[PDB]
Parts: structure tokens; sequence; C-alpha cells
């Protein structure tokens, strides 16, 4: 059985941790709703 | 139950203790999660209960009380923040310029961070506070690291 908890607002943070890069990848989407990277 | 808006962890009895099978967004009385996360189940929400309403396995997403409210989309050019809520551990915000997933059928925004399995469901946010997306449905690259896609559903 699931239940839920409140985690917190929806909100911008200004000076949040600025992480993480921007790839271009080349991707299938399956019927499943599985991607996969195509090369 | 809660029906404020804002981002809720999605809990399960079921295994050893409680265990975080996923994270969702509450707005306009409608809790949007990832369909992996619930797999169509029912929700609690203290003693309330949550029907599901609207779900859809290719696009990996699923809505509660109500049809998808979400409709905000990536600008394509802007920094973003994922909200991430990950298992045992406090909301936090972190930025990043998405990257992008080319498909046969169209482009779409992808945030190249890495979380434990339950963070899916973890709104993704524009500037405004709009949820643009939700984080958790992806796919592992070269190197072993995780891409997910920014997944937004259809508000009709
Ligand atoms: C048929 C379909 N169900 S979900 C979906 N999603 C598309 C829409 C644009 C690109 C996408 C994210 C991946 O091919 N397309």
């Amino acid at each position: 059985d699931m239940y839920i908890e409140r985690a917190g607002d929806i909100t911008w943070e200004k000076d949040a941790e600025v992480t993480g890069n921007s790839p271009r990848l080349d991707v299938a989407l399956d019927e499943s709703g599985d991607f996969s990277l195509v090369e | 139950g809660e029906t404020t808006d804002g981002v809720y962890r999605v809990m399960t009895r079921r295994l050893l203790g409680s265990t975080q099978v996923g994270v969702g967004v509450m707005q306009e009385g409608v809790f949007h999660t990832m369909w992996h996360v619930t797999k169509g189940a029912a929700l609690r929400s203290g003693e309330g209960r949550l029907d599901p309403y609207w779900g859809d396995v290719k696009q990996d997403l699923v809505s509660y009380c109500g049809p998808w409210k979400l409709d905000a989309a990536w600008d394509g050019l802007s920094e973003v923040q994922l909200l991430a809520v990950p298992p045992g551990e406090r909301a936090k915000n972190i930025q990043t310029l998405p990257g992008i997933f080319k498909t046969k059928d169209g482009d779409i925004g992808a945030v190249a961070l890495d979380y434990p399995a339950g963070t899916s469901g973890s709104p993704i946010l524009d500037k405004c506070g709009r949820v643009i997306g939700l984080y958790g449905n992806g796919v592992v690259i070269k190197n072993g690291s995780y891409v997910s896609a920014i997944t937004q559903g259809k508000r009709e």
C-alpha cells in the first residue's frame, strides 16, 4: 500500500547549487516507456 | 487528507521499514507522478484515498483525483532547477542547464543529474516556479551516469 507525505513548496531558490552538464543525445522511446541510446 | 500544493514523497510499507519509491506534485487538487513509481495503484494521504484518474505507460505519467494540470514547458534556452526529494533527505533545489534528447518524433529537454531511484517524480521548475516536467525517466550514457528526460504531460 502506498502513501504520500509533504516534502516542501515548489519555488525557485536564488543561490541554489549549480551543477550538471547539457549533453545532446540521439534517443529512442519504446512502447514500454523506456528510453535507449541510438548510435 | 493533505491537498495543499507542493512536492510530496511517495512511500510504501510493503518492503523493509518505510521505503520511498518516488515523488510527486500536488497542484490544483491533483497529484502528479511518474507511472513507474506507483504502477497506477491507489494512494493514501492520511485517512483519504487518491484514485488514479489518467495514466500512460509510454509517457510514464499518472495523475490522481483529476486530469493532468501541469502545462509549463522548458523554453529551450534557460537554466532550470530540479527540486530533488531524495529518500530520507531534505528537499534540495539543484540548478542546471538542460541538455537535449533528440528523437524521431522531436526534441525534449534532458537533465544530467544522478539521484537514487526513489527520487523519480521530483519536479523540474522554471524561474517562475512553474513545473515544466518530472525527473526520473531517462537513460544511462557511455560513462555510466544518468540523464533524465524533462517529462511533461498535456493539460487537456
Ligand atoms: C507517442 C508518444 N508518447 S510519449 C511521446 N513523447 C515524445 C514527444 C516528443 C518527443 C518524445 C518525448 C519522445 O519521442 N510520444
